[PDB]
């Protein structure tokens, strides 16, 4: 199959810039979309073809990105809130071949803390 | 010759088993149990009607390759139509389950109609009306010689210039007119898969398109591979025919080897629908 990870959290003040990674490698035949979950609570997710789609909590203050090259996604984090410290999931849809469905993933989590 | 000689038959005659027995079972199962599914369980039908035809008729071959021809005028001229026939049939009733698949992929919303239409009530004339009007030329030259010793049944034609016609017209209908239909067919189709996230609108009919779409690319390519080399040879005497390739005697001996035992390999396509059955009937 293919192996996701999560990191870049730890205790970090409040007003501070970080950027999360979740790569994919392995069996990977196609990259469709990667976003970050918080239920199931979509706060982003960049399709492969750049259209993203932000939660409504986090309208105008989040950043994703993606590096097609190094399967990696990169959360841009900035002006930290109480309200944000909570655990990030990074979810991914791959295909491990041609006639192969479609196939779901999930990361193992990452944990970001706001000074108080 | 001893060593084509005790070849060929033995071949001959495993084919003729195989194919027996796997057209025999896929056609009982499929009009009679009533297993089939979709389209192209219809047109593997067809094909194994068609590959039946050409089985029942290989034992004459067989017979010929052994010792001699007691059969006949008519029976050569019934089996050389029962060839023509299977052979046209199944080169394009190939090129039907590719153009069913890209109309199911490609254009997957209203494709029901041309789906459905397309094999219930125009398979018939695109394929068996032109195959049966292509072997006129097997009635009219198809006979059985009497030259010294053994009897021959094959074609022959008055003058070489309508030898090399005819190879060049099956040369070109069946492995060109299917093989570039299939071409633009699987590359659109190829095309699509590499690209589209989710096929219809739905999961399930992205694995099923998948799945129904993965064991006729397999078939076709076994297909393929199996006629293209006798397809090769024959191109090679026809540019003999034609004076543009010349070389020692040796050639003319080597070729003639070569196309006679690859003809008697390329015959093998007749069990390809009951071993991709077995292969995918878990
Ligand atoms: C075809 C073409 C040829 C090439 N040539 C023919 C004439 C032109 N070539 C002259 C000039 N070429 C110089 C060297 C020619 N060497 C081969 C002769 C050799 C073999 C075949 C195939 N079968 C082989 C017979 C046994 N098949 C059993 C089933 N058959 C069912 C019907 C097909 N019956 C055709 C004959
Ligand atoms: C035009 C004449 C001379 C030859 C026709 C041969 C055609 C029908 C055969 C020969 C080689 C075949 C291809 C070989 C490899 C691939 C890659 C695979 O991932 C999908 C199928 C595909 C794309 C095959 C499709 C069918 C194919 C193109």
């Amino acid at each position: 199959q293919v192996q996701l990870q999560e990191s870049g959290g730890g205790l970090v003040q409040a007003g501070e810039s970080l950027r999360l990674s979740c790569a994919a490698s392995g069996t990977i035949f196609r990259l469709y979309d990667m976003g970050w979950y918080r239920q199931r609570e979509l706060v982003a997710s960049i399709t492969s073809g750049g259209s993203t789609k932000y939660g409504d909590s986090v309208k105008g203050r989040f950043t994703i990105s993606r590096d097609n090259a190094k399967n990696t996604v990169y959360l841009q984090m900035s002006s930290l809130k109480p309200e944000d410290t909570a655990v990030y999931y990074c979810n991914a849809e791959y295909r491990t071949g041609i006639w192969e469905e479609l196939l779901d993933g999930w990361g193992q989590g990452t944990q970001v803390t706001v000074s108080s | 010759a001893n060593f084509n000689k005790i070849f060929l038959p033995t071949i001959y005659s495993i084919i003729f088993l195989t194919g027996i027995v796997g057209n025999g079972l896929v056609i009982l199962v499929m009009g009679y149990q009533k297993k089939l599914r979709s389209m192209t369980d219809k047109y593997r039908l067809h094909l194994s009607v068609a590959d039946l035809l050409f089985v029942i008729t290989l034992p004459f071959w067989a017979v010929d390759a052994v010792a001699n021809w007691y059969f006949g005028n008519f029976l050569c001229k019934a089996v050389h139509v029962i060839y023509t026939v299977n052979l046209y049939s199944s080169v394009w009733i190939l090129a039907f389950i590719s153009l069913d698949r890209y109309l199911a992929i490609v254009h997957a919303t209203n494709s029901q109609r041309p789906r459905k239409l397309l094999a219930e009530k125009v398979v018939y004339v695109g394929v068996w009306i032109p195959a049966l009007l292509l072997t006129i030329p097997d009635f009219i030259f198809a006979n059985v010689s009497e030259a010294d010793d053994r009897y021959i049944c094959d074609r022959f034609y008055p003058n070489d210039l309508w030898v090399v016609v005819f190879q060049f017209q099956h040369i070109m209908v069946g492995l060109i007119l299917p093989g570039i239909v299939i071409l633009s067919c699987y590359c659109i189709i190829i095309s699509r898969l590499k690209s589209v996230r989710l096929l219809s609108g739905s999961r399930e009919k992205d694995r099923n398109l998948r799945r129904i779409t993965r064991p006729t690319v397999i078939l076709i390519l076994a297909f393929f591979a199996c006629w293209l080399p006798y397809y090769i040879g024959i191109s090679i005497d026809s540019f003999i025919l034609l004076e543009i390739i010349k070389q020692g005697c040796e050639f003319e001996n080597t070729v003639h080897k070569w196309i006679s035992i690859t003809e008697a390999l390329a015959f093998f396509h007749c069990c390809l629908n009951p071993i991709l059955y077995a292969f995918l009937g878990a």
